[PDB]
């Protein structure tokens, strides 16, 4: 499709999978995988894995090179230190 | 106008063949169709999902499937979910 894909597999928590996706237009990469583990903002929060604090759907957190986002959806933010 | 334009030759494998597989499609949902009829499988009833030797992970979109090179590896877990996992101790 596009001519310069960025490498930006996925993650899940409720299910073990992971799914890897290639995308050059951030928003759009999360807004399909997202979509797919079917979550909701308020009901379910996307962040990522090594620190899972906050990341917001409009672009990743200066890591264009791979982002390693795992669904979280819970009272408590993800914390994998 | 007869040929595709972006076609990318990439190898498929089975879940009950050890063996590797070739096919040519330039989209996944065009992989899995032409991987189907030439991996000459019958369980074709069955939903076979796509992942990644190297990484393991499914790719819902043609993204990485085209991201990558011509010659690349791929999975396919017929019917049988007996999927290669790998665990980092």
């Amino acid at each position: 499709m596009l001519q310069k894909p960025k490498s930006v597999k996925l993650r899940a928590l409720r299910s073990p999978r992971k799914f890897g996706v290639a995308g050059r237009s951030c928003q759009e990469v999360l807004r399909k995988g997202c979509l797919r583990f079917q979550l909701p903002e308020r009901g379910s929060r996307l962040c990522l894995y090594e620190d899972g604090t906050e990341l917001t759907e409009d672009y990743f957190p200066s890591v264009p090179d791979n982002a390693e986002l795992v669904l979280l959806t819970l009272g408590q933010a993800w914390q994998g230190h | 106008s007869g040929e595709i334009r972006t076609l990318k030759p990439c190898l498929l494998r089975r879940n009950y063949s050890r063996e590797q597989h070739g096919v040519a499609a330039s989209c996944l949902e065009d992989l899995r169709s032409k991987a189907c009829d030439i991996l000459a499988i019958d369980k074709s009833l069955t939903p076979v999902t796509l992942v990644l030797a190297e990484d393991g992970t499914i790719v819902d979109d043609d993204d990485y499937f085209l991201c990558l090179p011509s010659n690349t590896k791929f999975v396919a877990l017929a019917s049988n979910e007996k999927w290669a996992y790998n665990n980092s101790d």
